[PDB]
């Protein structure tokens, strides 16, 4: 019941696409009943900066004057 | 246009001709607890209009020597309206807030006020004798609020304010530089552009609901980021309404230490 | 049973390890999550937030509120009025900003940096400022002429009370060290008056500007490291 | 698919239009949004760089030392109490870790704990001492605590524990998130109790802050071996890292060295920045 | 199947206007002649390959790159010897740097293995408990510890290995970490450009790759308190590049190295042996 | 839970080890590759490059630039101009050529070797040179007569300024040792004038030739070893 | 998620054709998230010495006069 | 002859209903002759407290008069 994922690239690896070669492949099995025992999660690169940098109720555009 | 606004809650209307748009912290509009996140079993009370009113705090004076002002949010409203009363009638409660700050000055005045809403505004104690040694009364200034200083003079024992918070302005009373306060939801009222700013915040806790008499979810910090100057004294008025509030656990009337 | 060979690295503790381990509290009920507001997923989300630059580093303005207040006068001057060394993590003026502090947990960094300024003078006063970035390996921008040769914008004071200057990622290296590496010189950020501030009668003639620093969207960091800004007794 | 990269640069020419991304207002609470393609003429640049080391999981992914406990296995009767050491569960003992954890008001995570042991002969005269095994046990708040190293509570019928032989691989265990809230808070602007009218004229001085609010019990570490003619000083270092972590509501980093477990400041260290001769000095 | 070296084809006598045996070295081209062009050859079949000399194989072994010295001191002095901070480099070792220096540029991942060994250097031998060591990497820009018991050993971000003596030699993999797309073995340049208003004495270590090499330091300490009976521990650091590509090949140095760069010692300017005559085989 | 048995070889450090290991710096974002000119994939690609032979290693020439200059003259003599033992990683003259330096890291080697000669005399000069190779037996030739009884080429000096001879792989073994070894001795290379160099008036009577050596396409090496060509004082740990 | 490939031959092996027996195969699984942690790569024996031995713009044939 | 079962939820799971895909699983293989050697059993939360709190011969409903 192993899961697999793409390994992060290294010195002799392919381009940043990481799509070239089935050989880039880390395989893992969880051995414990509590998921707290599992290794760390997959990188989550999802980002949402607007929450902190642009939490404006009004719709603000960058080209529009900020004021008006 | 963005500069002209009207906001209403309950039976009270706030208008302005010079608004710095408006901020909703984290882009999250305040709401009510969903059944899926309900913690207490007790059917909730939703006072609606009886407590969702804009209330004013005693205004403060902006002097050229002022270092800053601060309030604990659920605490500052404890003194008024049904919001204040419900907090002594129920064990638990939840409240989001709309905070409006106005500073009326002429085109000939300069300077600016940074307005920050800080979750968990925990302040340092003004003593080197004990850790976090701050009394309930001196940690909860209510309607009046407190202010900042520019010097640190921790007291011997409890000889004077030894149970009260330290309040360096440049470190926000907690040891963090004020220049990074901008991480918190904030607006700046520059006297050259705006006379007011409005920030809306969700209830924020590790809990869906908590006891208002024990925990101050948010504080309000206002700083003279640019010094007041004129060709001076300018009053600052802070008007606050709770919103989307809930109460649970009707209990004995609570009367805190005076 | 199954023949095996232990390899080098066996029975050692690495602080960077990412291995499974038995639970000390079997079948524990983890208090369910709720939609806690303000979720942060990445440190760069904080790197992009504009924070103030403690520019007024002159002795007596250091470690006080005035530290962030940059004076301006209507007095005719051709003098520089601003001098940053850019290195977000090593510049004494930047290392304590949120961007600089985040970078003090990293060895290397890339991307463009934005500098935003806000004029807090009278509504009545007007004028123009030159904001400029000069790439490294050059004589510091002694005067306005040199500032004009480099990358720059003119900020025409008016209703739009703020402006942003961007110092693009011009670097020979892909990444620069966060450390004070003379090799990866920051370049120079400066400011000159484009014109004297015009101040009408009966207004202040001395005013302040606030400056902010933040990461641009092409910004990133690499290896994690201990920050030198905190210490303790043994 | 491909791990998403940071912003690429589109090429652009000169602009004489009335759109002005260069000018803004930060009074609104928003940050400036300008990038090089708004400010200067640009070339196209493909950006494949990835913000992976800045993910919170990565940021908090390395074990930090949290505490050092001192135990002594000795035959002198006056030193018998030193045979074991009870430590409060906390992360406030070491500053480098607190500094990062305190960046967020709230967090949720599972915890990995490991230990590092070392030992010596603190006395003038060394001699033969056998390999010691250490017993590490968690005593949740409300659970009975031992009064002595040989106290019956080391039966550990419910309290979880580890028996480690010195010299074998450093011991390790996983602890699931244990909050009673939906998140751990790193701050608490409040009091454990609300003093009421009457009672104590001005109470709360002894119960303000997180330091009062969240009791996580203690970790008790004993030597398990009986004493020897030659005695041993044994040092145990506790290491920790968050794993499977989420955070909310970011905060400024601390500029002032921590005055212990509160947010308190020492008057001797409230000046975080060095001076520069002038504004115009690089 | 993997490629083999080329086979030689069978040939016979040749009388033609072709000139495979003649050339013009001046063009910069090497001669192209093979045995089949010059002499009569037989058909042979070559199953021999060249994997043994591929770059991954050439650079396929770990080498000792430095020696660190750690001491557990029961004396009032030498507390400082409990830890050792070394600049990370491979230039302490001549065999490894010479192999790497075959190329101007290189790109590789690196793995490190450490070997610990210890003795009891004093006449006053006695009991010492098994010791544990901490290998901490201190990235460029990170603070250095002042002492083996310095708070920076907390390693909240700095990665480290805790090794108990006697267990398998500790080991870790390091990814390529250059800020360039390739590591530079040579650098004909200066870290900074002196400008016109500066002093004409403008050397001062700015010249050479050394001035732009900052890969942090490796800080190793004993993790215990002093024991009455002291220990001298020698730590040998081993390095092996992995997943390696190189560019722009260059000839190896024939003389002994002088320091970090390519500096020469006057005692080793004459690397080759003499012979009795041109005509001696 | 899974029963296991540790084999001999367990918990040892082998410098030749190719086992996987934990990364000290997890999730590190590696600087992307770019195109760089001159990629080398195999060391043999460098072995195939023709480099000079420091043949004139006699006292007074040894360790200076003249070491690479093979003297030639218009005088008539039957004497050889040069001689080399064909032991590419042993002979004092060959062990430091690029081919020799690569081979100094190998224990065993095989395949043909090419020798290229460049005449640097005036355009006006002419003549003929005999290059010859013989297997490691009988006697080294000390006479052109015997040099002919072997593999040889006669080079017409002319507009094509250079020529080459290839010593074919003649060996009883598959692989010869790099180490000096009588058993694996590689043979002899010599050169004699076939025709004396002819010099017209106003042309110098002495000339130099530059000899070069390189690996041929069929060349290979078996086994890595350390080179006895670089050394250092013993390393002592910082303290 | 195992990779399977051919081993280098030894004393008792085939004609060095690796097309005689399946007993010459071996397997491997990557166990770490970063590719830098993997074993050395499969050897790429492709070679192109001409870039160093005959880098000439205008190509000569070996039997041609080098100079016409 | 492995079995794959789900894990008890950890901190990172946003699905407290165990519905975040293959991400949360563990694999177990029994390695011994007797079942006494197997690890602890699968959790079984079926309960029936009426056995001890309402073991009444006569069915009682919660709003029924307890006695009529
Ligand atoms: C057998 C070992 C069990 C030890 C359980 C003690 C609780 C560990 C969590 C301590 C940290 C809680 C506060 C926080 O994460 O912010
Ligand atoms: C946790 C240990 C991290 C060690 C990081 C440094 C890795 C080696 C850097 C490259 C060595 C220099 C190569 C060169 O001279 O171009």
């Amino acid at each position: 019941g192993a899961q697999v994922s793409t390994q992060k690239t290294g010195a002799h690896e392919n381009q940043n696409v990481a799509a070239n070669g089935s050989t880039i492949n880390y395989t893992t099995i969880n051995y414990y009943k509590d998921s707290a025992s599992n290794s760390a999660t997959r990188q989550d690169l999802s980002q949402d900066p607007s929450k902190f940098t642009e939490p404006v109720k009004d719709l603000m555009l960058k080209t529009a004057p900020a004021l008006n | 246009s963005d500069r002209v606004r009207q906001i209403t809650l309950g039976n009270s209307t706030i208008t302005t001709q010079e608004a710095a748009n408006a901020i909703v912290a984290y882009g999250e509009w305040p709401t009510y607890i969903n059944d899926s996140e309900a913690n207490p079993v007790d059917a909730p009370t939703e006072p609606d209009v009886s407590s969702n009113r804009f209330y004013t705090l005693e205004s403060v004076s902006w002097k050229t020597t002022s270092r800053g002002w601060w309030w604990k949010l659920p605490d500052c409203l404890k003194d008024m309206g049904m919001f204040g009363q419900n907090m002594y009638y129920h064990y638990l409660g939840r409240s989001g807030y709309t905070i409006h700050v106005q500073c009326n000055a002429s085109k000939f005045h300069q300077g600016a006020l940074g307005v920050f809403l800080i979750p968990e505004f925990v302040m340092a104690c003004n003593t080197e004798s004990k850790t976090s040694y701050v009394s309930y009364i001196n940690a909860n200034p209510g309607e009046r609020g407190g202010e900042f200083t520019n010097t640190y003079n921790p007291s011997n024992t409890d000889a004077s304010e030894g149970r009260k918070f330290a309040a360096l302005d440049y470190l926000l009373g907690s040891g963090v530089l004020a220049g990074n306060a901008f991480v918190y939801p904030h607006q700046i009222i520059n006297l050259r552009t705006n006379n007011s700013a409005t920030i809306v915040v969700p209830y924020v806790n590790s809990l869906v609901i908590d006891c208002m008499a024990k925990h101050n979810n948010w504080g309000i910090v206002i700083l003279p980021l640019a010094p007041l100057a004129f060709a001076p004294q300018v009053p600052i008025t802070v008007t606050i309404a709770p919103m989307c509030t809930e109460f649970n656990g009707l209990r004995n009337i609570t009367v805190p230490v005076h | 049973g199954l023949p095996t060979m232990n390899t080098p690295g066996s029975n050692q503790f690495l602080t960077s390890d990412d291995f499974q381990s038995p639970c000390a509290l079997p079948n524990f009920d983890v208090t369910p999550p709720i939609h806690i507001p303000g979720e942060v997923k990445n440190m760069m989300e904080l790197a992009e937030i504009d924070t103030l630059i403690p520019m007024n580093a002159v002795d007596g303005k250091v470690n006080t509120m005035e530290m962030y207040q940059i004076p301006l006068n209507d007095n005719l001057s051709k003098a520089p009025i601003f001098c940053l060394s850019l290195s977000p993590a090593s510049d004494k003026r930047l290392s304590h900003t949120m961007l600089g502090e985040i970078l003090n947990y990293y060895t290397h960094w890339t991307g463009s940096i934005r500098f935003t300024f806000l004029f807090c003078g009278s509504m009545m006063a007007t004028g123009k400022l030159l904001l400029s970035y000069s790439p490294p390996g050059a004589k510091p921008p002694t005067n306005r002429k040199d500032a004009m040769l480099g990358t720059h914008i003119i900020w025409d004071l008016g209703l739009q009370s703020s402006c942003s200057m961007v110092a693009p990622w011009i670097s020979n290296t892909v990444y620069r060290r966060c450390a004070r590496d003379d090799f990866t010189e920051g370049g120079f950020i400066t400011c000159f008056y484009q014109t004297r501030i015009v101040v009408p009668a009966s207004t202040p003639t001395s005013m302040f500007m606030l400056g902010f620093v933040s990461a641009c969207p092409d910004f990133s960091v690499r290896l994690l490291r201990d920050t030198p800004h905190i210490s303790q007794s043994k | 698919s491909q791990p998403p990269s940071t912003q690429s640069t589109e090429a652009t020419s000169g602009v004489n239009s009335q759109e002005v991304p260069a000018l803004t207002a930060v009074e609104t609470g928003a940050s400036g949004q300008a990038i090089p393609s708004d400010v200067v003429e640009t070339r196209h640049v493909v950006n494949y760089k990835t913000r992976s080391e800045s993910c919170l999981e990565s940021f908090f992914g390395r074990a930090a030392c949290v505490t050092i406990l001192s135990l002594t296995n000795s035959s002198k009767s006056g030193e018998e109490k030193k045979h074991f050491n009870i430590w409060n569960i906390t992360y406030t003992d070491t500053v480098q870790l607190r500094r990062k954890l305190e960046f967020f008001t709230y967090s949720r995570f599972d915890l990995e704990m490991t230990f590092v042991f070392t030992e010596n002969y603190p006395s003038t005269a060394s001699g033969e001492v056998r390999n010691q095994v250490y017993q590490i046990m968690y005593i949740p708040p409300g659970a009975p605590r031992p009064s002595s190293w040989d106290d019956y509570t080391w039966q550990s019928s419910s309290n979880p524990s580890i028996f480690y032989m010195y010299g074998n691989a450093p011991p390790r265990m996983s602890i699931p998130y244990v909050g009673i809230a939906n998140a751990y808070s790193h701050f608490y602007d409040g009091f454990a109790r609300v003093p009421l009218e009457g009672e104590n004229t001005d109470a709360g001085d002894t119960f303000y802050g997180l330091v009062s609010i969240n009791d996580f019990g203690v970790l008790a570490v004993r030597a398990v071996n009986r004493s020897n003619p030659h005695t041993i000083h044994t040092s145990v270092r506790v290491y920790m890292k968050p794993k499977h972590i989420r955070c909310w509501c970011p905060r400024p980093p601390r500029a002032v060295l921590y005055r212990g477990e509160g947010v308190d400041m020492i008057s001797s260290a409230i000046l975080p920045l060095a001076k520069v001769d002038s504004i115009t000095t690089f």
